[PDB]
């Protein structure tokens, strides 16, 4: 579940 | 014998004070009472000519009321164009100490001393498209308070060995020597018809001088210490004088005496430059409070404050056209209000 | 849906950081607007002291740019909303653009001025010599320059993606890299290295040797004020140890963003890696909020006008 | 002062040569020069420009391109670079001096000039091409301009200048009514925008040449005709 | 908009104010220092120790860098009404004999002076290089002469080095301001370069301190 | 002694200068005013089409 906020 | 002399001295001053005191009906408060007051008067910087880089001193306009020269602790005096803020010349000195500068009536000299003891006088309408000094007027020794042109080839100074002088600029020497003060003198002011000039020294001692006959006239005291700015009204039958005594005092000359006070509770510095009005009903006086105070000559109200400056507001000048004030200071920024 | 993506926090926690974010808003907006407006004012300043003011005036006008720009977006579309993204696609990269090229100007205003006291104290007179305001007006063009350039990397990277659980979804559209991951490790330690490693050597090699210099000249001024040097020694110090206090974190955030692939996520690491770049960009504010106060105020000379 | 110009002779079409203008007794870098030329048995006709500092250059429509003008301040010297020479090209190249701050005199000094021989602007109207002249008498000199001189800031930017014969033009009268250094005070210029008039009183020996009209409002400068005087 | 000629009037004063900020560069990064003291206590000695009618500047060079000493000294008048000039004098360069403790009262006429020049308003921030000059004949004068004489309130010792110590704390007592400026005392030599290069030093420590209240250290 | 003589002297020549009342020259001033109030530009501010500035 990789989170997509950089 | 001598001791008798004083006593003669003591004895002309005292019948000098009562002849004036004798003179002395009703003071200025009691006549131009009737007269309705000016209203308060608001001015804003109309332009502002940032070109220097150290303290300015002095600055003098054109009869044209365009052009005006200003001169600065950097080496440099600037001829700006008040209109469009152009330096239309800037002129490298030899010496950076520069205590005053002056711009002839045709417009084609300009003059500036200081600290160097040499009034220079620079050719602004050569041929050869630069600036150039045309004679270095000497023999002075002391510092320059202030150089006035009366026409092309003549130029009285104010020095700091308690004299005044008159050159020939074409000759070099100085034609009549105007020596009378106790303390070195620190303004001059022409009068409109130049035949007579009022220079003011740390005596607190105005004086009256005559150009062409060479003696003083009449002495003005009344001021407790040093007197910084002398500039004539304009009807040339009076002038204010600017202290550090946070008093502005206008004598007569006719009346040979003291005429009305200007001083205010909240101000207690000293006053660097004082100049009228065209008309003469209101007198600007140059403060180290940092701002100019505008001082209705007749009634002695404080018509209006001018709050550009950031430093001692060093030299200030009122066009000959009667449209413009420029205020110089310390902070490098002639300021023109209007 | 597409209700993969929420992202469950404490709302306590969300409560708590809005708090921190508004106050750190209200102290670095009104410090950094306050040292403009005083270095602005004062203006009597023509020796080799104007090229200083110009580099401090530079570095309050960075940081005033990296609180305005980023902190009121970040605030509703990273700590409550954190999807759908609002902007587009334009949105996100301009967003970032804006955000890494103020980072870029704060990290090398502080550098560039480290560079300027080590001239300035420790080669007066060939710093004399140097000093003019045409080279620091060019010197300062220059590293704002530089700041948009190293930048111009988060444009084409940083687009809009729907990664909803739907092909597509109204809902399911985030901000994220989009290029691939292994050009993505590229730009994110080319960003952490000319963003701190490179800053960080300047800074600690150069106030090194500068309080060096000054604890020499107090020996030799108690072996022939004292207090004021040894201010001064101090201030340095704490020039060092906010930077890396404050900007390490968030780079070890977007390292960590960078390696770890996702045979090693969990969802624990999913909502360890929410609350960690809450706590990481408070530290990153916190350098923008503290960097006028130890600038500027801690001086005994600005104070005044302060 | 002295303006000496160089790089005269025949020079085949369509060739290339360069011109030097060697200013001597004044500070060459504070002025703005420029080169005016004359056909043969024509008129003056402007050239080029640089101002000081080489900041600022304008050509006229007839040589852009083909011209190109140059200074050395360090040698007070004036290039101008010419290639691709046409039949026009043909002419007396003068090199004139100005200076322009508020209420200088340009053009005040012309140089001596050279002779090369090769094998939407505002329209000067000179009222007459020749007018006989009683010594002693006044005479009046008319010029016409198709747009108006009048700026808005108070000047009319009309010059007046006169060549003798077999010598370079002088500056008489400029922004109208402004009488230049050197120049007797029988001269007198006035008018309002775009009808104007020289006024001589009491014409003399030695006075008798061709006299031009000018305008400097805008770029490029373009003269008159030329009214000459005669007995 | 502006004519074809108010466009060239405003080239010149943009040509001219580039030469003016390129000549307060070349002004600004320069080191002035200012001469006092009252005449025969070696300002002449100092002067000549330097390149070895009213303002008198002696220009020379160190470092790579130019130093501007102008022996204000020559001119006579009023000080209230000129000194002003001379805010941003990096340095003033105080001078004072040593032997003129009783030729006539002239060390209480010097001190009188440095206090009027070191409590200005003028030159609060500007620190003081003083000089005490011609220490040996100082040395004679002292095993001749006593020392009540110059100072009524003293009772010491009759040796060079604790008369000259006192007399160095009577002149740096004058100061009401100690946190802003800092004065740097000397005792000249006969002939030698320690006298230059004690002002070199002086004045490096000087700009040192300056650029650090300027970056925000100090 | 010659200075003494020479105070003595100017004294004595500024001593017989014929003056004249207070109220006639504050009435002189006064009436310079009032006849030049009119075409002085800070008294009553100027219209902005004539301010040069």
């Amino acid at each position: 579940k990789k989170p997509y906020i950089l | 014998e001598l001791d008798q002399l004083r006593q003669e001295a003591e004895q002309l001053k005292n019948q000098i004070r009562d002849a004036r005191k004798a003179c002395a009906d009703a003071t200025l408060s009691q006549i131009t009472n009737n007269i309705d007051p000016v209203g308060r008067i608001q001015m804003r910087t109309r332009r502002t000519l940032r070109g220097h880089l150290a303290k300015i001193y002095a600055m003098h306009w054109g009869t044209d009321s365009r052009l005006l020269v200003s001169a600065s602790q950097d080496g440099k005096l600037i001829i700006w164009d008040s209109y469009t803020t152009n330096k239309v010349h800037a002129i490298p000195l030899r010496s950076s100490w520069v205590m005053t500068c002056a711009y002839a009536p045709s417009g084609n000299y300009v003059a500036c001393g200081g600290l160097d003891n040499i009034c220079s006088i620079y050719n602004l309408k050569t041929r050869e498209g630069n600036v150039r000094v045309s004679r270095e007027l000497a023999g002075h020794t002391g510092y320059l308070s202030c150089c006035r042109f009366l026409d092309d080839n003549q130029i009285v100074t104010s020095s700091g060995d308690t004299t005044c002088a008159l050159w020939d600029i074409e000759t070099g020497q100085q034609t009549t020597t105007f020596t009378g003060h106790t303390g070195d003198v620190m303004s001059l002011s022409l009068a409109p018809d130049t035949r007579l000039f009022v220079s003011g020294a740390c005596d607190a001692s105005a004086k009256l001088w005559d150009v062409r006959e060479g003696m003083c006239r009449q002495t003005f005291t009344g001021h407790e210490s040093d007197i910084n700015a002398i500039c004539f009204f304009p009807n040339g039958n009076a002038f204010a004088t600017g202290s550090d005594d946070a008093t502005c005092r206008l004598f007569d000359l006719r009346a040979d005496q003291e005429l009305m006070t200007y001083s205010h509770d909240n101000i207690i510095c000293g006053i660097t430059s004082v100049s009228f009005s065209k008309s003469g009903r209101l007198l600007l006086a140059g403060y180290d409070d940092f701002n100019c105070n505008v001082w209705d000559a007749l009634k002695a109200d404080r018509a209006g404050v001018l709050a550009g400056h950031d430093n001692r507001v060093s030299c200030l000048g009122v066009t000959d056209d009667g449209m413009a004030v420029a205020t110089g200071s310390w902070d490098s920024f002639l300021k023109i209000w209007n | 849906p597409s209700s993969e993506l929420d992202v469950n926090t404490d709302i306590y926690s969300k409560v708590l950081v809005t708090a921190v974010y508004l106050a750190l808003f209200v102290v670095g907006t009104v410090g950094n607007t306050v040292t403009l407006f005083t270095l602005a004012r004062k203006k009597s300043l023509q020796s080799l002291q104007s090229t200083v003011h110009y580099h401090l005036g530079s570095l309050a006008l960075s940081d005033l740019l990296t609180l305005l720009l980023a902190m009121p977006v970040e605030l509703y579309n990273f700590i409550w909303v954190h999807h759908p993204w609002a902007f587009g696609d334009a949105g996100c990269r301009g967003y970032y653009f804006l955000r890494d090229a103020c980072t870029y100007a704060t990290a090398l205003n502080v550098a560039s001025l480290s560079v300027e006291r080590y001239l300035a104290i420790c080669h007066p007179f060939k710093a004399k010599t140097l000093m003019s305001r045409s080279r620091t007006k060019k010197f300062i063009s220059a590293i704002w320059l530089a700041s948009a350039l190293l930048a111009v990397p988060m444009l084409f990277t940083m687009g809009e993606q729907n990664r909803s659980a739907d092909g597509q979804h109204a809902g399911g559209l985030v901000c994220t890299p989009t290029i691939h991951t292994a050009t993505v490790k590229v730009v994110i330690q080319v960003n952490t290295f000319m963003s701190f490693i490179f800053p960080m050597v300047v800074i600690s090699v150069l106030n090194t040797i500068i309080a060096n210099k000054l604890t020499v000249m107090v020996r030799q001024a108690a072996e022939q004020r004292v207090q004021a040097l040894r201010h001064g020694v101090r201030v340095l110090r704490a020039v060092v140890i906010a930077f890396v206090v404050c900007w390490l974190p968030y780079h070890v955030r977007r390292l960590m963003f960078c390696y770890i692939s996702d045979e090693q996520w969990t969802p624990f690491l999913y909502d360890f890696y929410h609350y960690f770049y809450m706590v990481t960009n408070a530290l990153f504010y916190v350098s923008s909020t503290i960097n006028p106060i130890l600038y500027n105020l801690v001086s005994a000379n600005f104070r005044h006008i302060f | 002062v002295q303006l000496v110009e160089s790089g005269g002779g025949l020079v085949q079409p369509g060739g290339s040569r360069k011109l030097s203008c060697s200013a001597s007794g004044f500070a060459f870098s504070s002025f703005g020069m420029h080169w005016v030329r004359q056909a043969p048995e024509k008129g003056l006709e402007w050239v080029a420009y640089i101002s000081s500092g080489s900041g600022t250059i304008y050509y006229a429509d007839t040589v852009k391109g083909r011209f190109t003008i140059s200074r050395d301040d360090p040698k007070n010297t004036l290039f101008l670079q010419m290639t691709s020479l046409r039949s026009e090209d043909t002419a007396m190249y003068y090199c004139v001096r100005s200076i322009y701050y508020y209420g200088s005199s340009p053009f005040d000094f012309w140089g001596q000039g050279t002779t090369l021989t090769v094998s939407s602007d505002i329209v000067m109207t000179q009222a007459t091409s020749s007018v006989p002249v009683t010594p002693g008498e006044s005479v009046s000199i008319s010029c016409r301009s198709s747009k108006s001189l009048l700026h808005s800031n108070g000047n009319t930017y009309l010059y007046w200048f006169l060549q003798r014969p077999g010598q370079s033009p002088q500056l008489l009268i400029y922004r109208m009514s402004n009488l230049a250094s050197g120049v007797p005070d029988r001269f007198s210029g006035s008018g309002s925008g775009t009808a104007f008039t020289l006024t001589i009183s009491r014409l003399e020996a030695e006075d008798v040449g061709v006299y031009y009209c000018m305008q400097h409002l805008e770029y490029p400068l373009t003269f008159g005709a030329g009214t000459k005087l005669e007995l | 908009t502006l004519s074809a000629e108010d466009k060239a009037a405003v080239e010149r004063s943009k040509m001219i104010d580039r030469n003016l900020r390129e000549d307060g560069e070349k002004a600004a990064r320069e080191v002035k220092l200012l001469l006092l003291g009252a005449g025969e206590s070696g300002k002449s000695t100092i002067v000549k120790q330097m390149k070895i009618t009213g303002i008198v500047e002696t220009h020379f060079t160190f470092k790579d860098l130019h130093f501007k000493m102008f022996d204000v000294g020559g001119q006579r008048s009023e000080r209230k009404k000129w000194i002003h000039c001379f805010e941003g004098v990096t340095a003033i360069i105080f001078c004072v004999a040593l032997s003129d403790y009783d030729l006539v009262n002239r060390m209480h006429e010097s001190m009188k002076l440095f206090d009027s020049i070191c409590n200005n308003k003028w030159f609060t921030d500007t620190s003081i290089i003083l000089f005490l000059n011609k220490k040996d004949l100082f040395e004679e004068k002292i095993k001749k002469s006593p020392l009540t004489i110059c100072y009524p309130e003293y009772a010491g010792s009759n040796t060079y080095e604790e008369a000259a110590a006192y007399i160095q704390c009577q002149f740096e007592d004058l100061n009401k301001r100690k946190d802003t400026k800092e004065i740097y005392t000397h005792f000249t030599c006969a002939t030698d370069t320690k006298n230059v290069q004690f002002v070199f030093d002086a004045v490096t420590d000087v700009i040192i301190k300056n650029n650090l209240k300027d970056c925000g250290l100090f | 002694i010659a200075q003494a003589r020479k105070l003595v002297e100017q004294l004595k020549m500024e001593a017989n200068i014929d003056r004249i009342k207070v109220s006639k020259a504050a009435a002189d001033l006064m009436a310079y005013c009032e006849a030049h109030a009119k075409e002085d530009p800070l008294l009553t501010p100027v219209p902005a089409s004539e301010n040069p500035f």
